[PDB]
């Protein structure tokens, strides 16, 4: 119904925003710094999150069952897992880049060359790709569930070790890294602010940036363990929950360029 | 004593003022009235030259309208090729703070100078194949602001000592020294016949020199701030001058006056460069408001705007055949308009 | 101290006695030169894509 | 031509008063910021006071604060300095200097030898 | 048409061979800082031809230090070629009146149009003569500056043990005199860092190191809207 249109007006905006923003990053001459090399990768995932995965879910919202072939369900699940895993896992390298540049500013240039940046981005994408495709393709941890849906739904079902290990790593380690890095940055900003006055904005900025991520991804990862231990949660709310996990990629272009002055001047 | 000398100077100044007022009857605007307008003009940045680390103070064209040389403060002297966008040579420099560049008319030598008080000549035709220093000239006590070649053996240099010098590359000694200015002399330009040249300085005046005799002939005063760039009219009987009061002036040698002033109210920055086109109808001017303007030399009307730079405009040049214009700025770029 | 004054007055004397034409003739010469060479300026009168090496 | 003429001066009894004038011609007086300098026998150049374009921002050196005053007239292009309650230490030549550029907030070299836009000066003596 | 191909190939080879070394020089250039010394015992500070150039490293970080030599005293036009330098080290002796001239120079360099991004590391030299001479009763500070008669020492002063209150009053008055101009103009782009120094000492290079750290950290925090 109209819900399908409200969903599609989101995917169109995501595609337009991500494409335009990666083009702008790659066009202007000033924006070629190494600390802007991670960011493009993140935006890249957004497109490969938006177009590869979401439209199948739009079709699943329009029609009750899976319209396409049955063998494509595993590929769709692996695509979803890798898309989202890379999307989160790129968010920790940006915060280990902003940590080493703000809290040790005189020795960043001789200790982070573009070669290591390429190595880090490739390592992150590789970890995501393996952790998503290899066990899913080999079906290592596809057990525990009572029975697949006879009508033929493509919804992902997993066993307890998988949902407590893969999700555990891929979410709870980046969460700790991000929290520690932004905590140190906040303390440094407070110290400089107090030193300036003797001779605020960071709260709002970091609050918004971390609020988006947490309120957008935590509900799904807390519902998954409940659905793994028991079938208590009624299906249908699960889709509403996972739409937030997809809409993170919708909101990300809106927020990260909003807090950089160089990007803001380049756009204007 | 000093009072009598001051009175005599005042008497001669009054006499010269009366002699200038006598010879003027009608302005140039009263003559260039019924002539057709030049109309709107447009130019597009149909090139872009990249590869410098810091800002650009000076560039210079060549004889064949193909090669140009650019000087940067990262310590690099780059020779380019305007057509295929390739670099032919990239000379390192022993001093990072350079301020001027020059390209010899024979195509064999290049000049450099800056805050090291020394003018260096680089050779481009070496059997070994390496570009090295051929001569260093050291007789100045202030930074070098502009230098130009006459032949492969003579050079003219300008410094912040309130002096100008004529050298001899083969021997290594100064031949003639010109000393009339009271403030730093900023720019100079050679006449087509290599007989005279004009200079502008930080005392709001322009001066006319002779190369063989070594004496000054004319002094022009019509500004209110520092002179920055200067260039002859292609005929050799007039020249245009730019200052830091948002105005440009045209002066004539035959009548010892100024014919026209160029200024508009929305202009409040300074003027960093000037150049004439081939026929003398257009006057280019580079500004500190990040913009380039084209004026009509006979009506003083804003004939066009070139706006593509993101910082202060420093150096400007026009080819000898009148093909293209080249602009540099403090963003480490050079653009070739048309 | 005082050498400046005498040198300056001598230079002004040398610069004061020269001939000066009327400004109208100079303006006429400028106009004539600009009218004669109007066909050689690729900026007032544009040239086709054949002439320009900068396409 | 940028010409600056100074009027007033001479010998004045200690504890007296004096008025000094600076008339300028050759430029737009209302786009430039102006100041005074002095030069004593056996000593270099020293700063005294200044006035901005409109006449709002007035400053002083500190050794004459409250004793001397400075004023500006644009319709007549004339700048004034009133001097009160002199002393034996205030004997020197006085100069009327202009900052090098219009529409600015600072000027570097008005107390340097061989500077362009400076007048011949006047002689004031206190004894 | 073979000759045209040969010329194009030679030119492309030359361009590539040049660009490789251009990139190496880029990498070497970016990892070096630059400082402008201006002013006063300059020889004392440096120990602890137009340009004199000095290179040194502290904790494997490389600095360039530039001092103007054989030059005139008109600073109007060659002060622009230090637009992008990270720090101006300004040395002033605290003891014609030299101090007021230093104040005017600081005010001019602070309010310039092309220098509204550069920061200033201030050194107040001659502490010994600033302390010993004033105890003799020579009113060098009361007469030249008539606002000193009602100045009160701030609450944050931490003098070295054995200091006389009059000496610390004079020192902090000079520092506040310099720090009045800095706050009024700069809207967060550039700052001013005061430092008392002694003729005999060994800790000035560490002060410059820490100040450069602070300036670069502040700029990075500024571009991300954190500060
Ligand atoms: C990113 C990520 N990590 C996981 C760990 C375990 C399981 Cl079962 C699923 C996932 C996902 C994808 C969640 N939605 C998009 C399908």
């Amino acid at each position: 119904g109209w819900v399908a249109a409200a969903l599609c007006v989101v995917i169109a905006l995501t595609a337009a925003a991500n494409s335009l923003l990666i083009a702008l990053i790659c066009t202007q001459p000033a924006l070629r710094n190494t600390s802007n090399f991670f960011l493009v990768s993140l935006f890249t995932s957004d497109l490969m999150v938006g177009l590869v995965v979401m439209p199948p879910a739009m079709l699943n919202a329009l029609y009750g069952r899976w319209v396409l072939a049955r063998g494509l369900c595993l590929l769709w699940t692996a695509f979803d897992v890798m898309c989202c895993s890379a999307s989160i896992l790129n968010l920790c390298l940006i915060s280990l880049d902003r940590y080493l540049l703000i809290l040790s500013p005189l020795r960043y240039k001789l200790r982070m060359t573009p070669l290591r940046a390429l190595a880090l981005v490739l390592g992150a994408w590789s970890l995501a790709a393996l952790a998503s495709f290899l066990p899913l393709l080999l079906g290592w941890h596809e057990l525990g569930h009572a029975r697949p849906p006879v009508p033929g739904q493509c919804r992902l079902l997993a066993s307890l070790p998988f949902v407590l290990v893969a999700s555990g790593l891929t979410f709870f380690l980046p969460s700790g890294a991000i929290c520690f890095t932004y905590c140190r940055i906040l303390l440094a900003a407070r110290k400089q602010a107090v030193q300036v006055a003797s001779l605020l904005k960071a709260s709002l900025t970091l609050g918004i940036l971390l609020g988006m991520f947490f309120v957008t991804w935590l509900p799904f990862f807390v519902a998954n363990i409940v659905q793994a231990v028991c079938d208590c949660i009624s299906p249908g709310l699960f889709d509403v929950l996972t739409w937030l996990g997809y809409c993170n990629s919708t909101m990300n272009p809106i927020i990260y360029p909003l807090f950089m002055r160089d990007f803001k001047r380049a756009l204007g | 004593e000093l009072d009598q000398l001051r009175q005599e100077a005042e008497q001669l100044k009054n006499q010269i003022r009366d002699a200038r007022k006598a010879c003027a009857d009608a302005t140039l605007s009263q003559i260039t009235n019924n002539i057709d307008p030049v109309g709107r003009i447009q130019m597009r940045t149909r090139r872009t030259l990249r590869g410098h680390l810091a800002k650009i103070y000076a560039m210079h064209w060549g004889t064949d309208s193909r090669l140009l040389v650019s000087a940067s403060q990262d310590g690099k002297l780059i020779i380019w090729d305007s057509y295929t966008t390739n670099k032919v040579h990239a000379i390192p420099l022993r001093s990072s703070w350079v301020m001027t560049c020059a390209y010899a008319p024979s195509g064999n030598y290049v000049a450099c100078g800056g805050l090291d008080n020394i003018c260096s000549i680089y050779n481009l035709k070496t059997r070994e194949g390496n570009v090295r220093v051929s001569r260093e000239l050291a007789g100045h006590t202030g930074y070098l602001s502009c230098c130009r070649f006459l032949d492969d053996n003579q050079i003219v240099t300008s410094s912040g000592d309130t002096t100008c010098a004529l050298w001899d590359i083969e021997t290594g000694q100064q031949t003639t020294t010109f000393t009339g200015h009271t403030g730093d002399v900023m720019s100079l330009s050679l006449a087509p016949d290599t007989r005279l040249f004009v200079s502008g300085a930080c005392d709001a005046s322009a001066k006319l020199w002779d190369v063989r005799e070594g004496m000054c002939r004319q002094t022009f005063t019509g500004h209110e701030s520092d002179i920055n760039a200067i260039c002859f009219f292609p005929n050799g009987n007039a020249f245009a001058t730019g200052s830091d009061d948002a105005t440009c002036r045209l002066f004539d040698l035959r009548a010892d006056q100024e014919l026209m002033t160029y200024s508009h109210d929305n202009i409040i920055c300074g003027i960093t460069s000037v150049s004439f086109s081939k026929s003398g109808r257009l006057l280019l001017a580079g500004y500190d408001d990040f913009n380039c303007n084209v004026w009509d030399a006979l009506k003083a009307d804003r004939a066009g705007v070139l706006a593509g730079h993101d910082n202060r405009v420093s150096c400007l040049g026009v080819t000898d055949d009148g093909m293209a214009v080249a602009t540099g700025s403090w963003d480490s770029f050079l653009k070739i308009w048309n | 101290s005082i050498a400046q004054a005498r040198k300056l007055v001598e230079q002004l004397k040398m610069e004061a006695n020269i001939d000066r034409i009327k400004v109208s003739k100079a303006a006429a010469d400028l106009m004539a030169y600009c009218e004669a060479h109007a066909k050689e300026d690729p900026l007032l009168t544009p040239v086709p894509a054949s002439e320009n090496p900068f396409r | 031509q940028v010409q600056l003429q100074e009027s007033g001066g001479g010998l004045v009894q200690p504890g007296g008063s004096l008025r000094l004038s600076c008339a300028a011609s050759g430029f737009t007086f209302s786009n430039y910021k102006m100041n005074w300098v002095r030069q004593a026998p056996g000593k270099g150049l020293e700063w005294v006071s200044d006035i901005s374009q409109s006449g709002a921002s007035i400053s002083y050196t500190g050794s004459v604060k409250g004793r001397f005053t400075i004023s500006r007239d644009n319709a007549k292009n004339t700048l004034y300095l009133q001097m009160n309650s002199l002393k034996p230490e205030d004997t020197a030549v006085y100069y009327c200097a202009r900052c090098p550029a219009p529409f600015t907030r600072d000027c570097f070299d008005v107390t340097s030898t061989t500077y362009a836009y400076r007048g011949q000066g006047t002689q004031v003596t206190v004894s | 048409t073979e000759d045209q191909r040969n010329e194009e190939k030679a030119q492309r080879e030359a361009n590539k061979k040049i660009e490789k070394q251009l990139q190496k020089d880029k990498q070497v250039y970016r990892a070096t800082h630059r400082l402008l010394l201006l002013g006063s015992g300059k020889n004392t500070i440096v120990k602890q031809s137009g340009i004199f150039e000095t290179k040194f490293q502290v904790d494997k970080v490389n600095f360039h230090m530039f001092d103007v030599g054989a030059q005139r005293d008109e600073r109007r036009k060659w002060i622009q070629c230090f637009n992008d330098v990270t720090a101006i080290i300004f040395v002033v002796a605290s003891s014609t009146n030299r101090l007021q001239a230093a104040l005017k120079l600081f005010d001019s360099i602070w309010n310039n149009k092309w220098l509204r991004d550069t920061s200033v590391i201030l050194f107040l030299n001659k502490q010994d003569l600033l302390a010993e001479k004033v105890l003799a009763g020579k009113s060098k500070i009361e007469d030249y500056f008539p606002e000193f008669a009602r100045y009160t020492t701030p609450e944050d002063a931490t003098p070295e043990p054995g200091e006389d209150p009059r000496v610390t009053r004079a020192k902090y008055f000079i520092r506040d005199e310099f720090l009045r101009i800095s706050t009024a103009s700069g809207d967060g782009r550039h700052y001013c860092y005061p430092h008392f120094t002694c003729a005999v000492d060994t800790e000035n290079i560490r002060r410059v190191f820490n100040d450069c750290r602070d300036i670069i950290q502040r700029m990075h925090l500024r571009q991300y809207e954190l500060l």
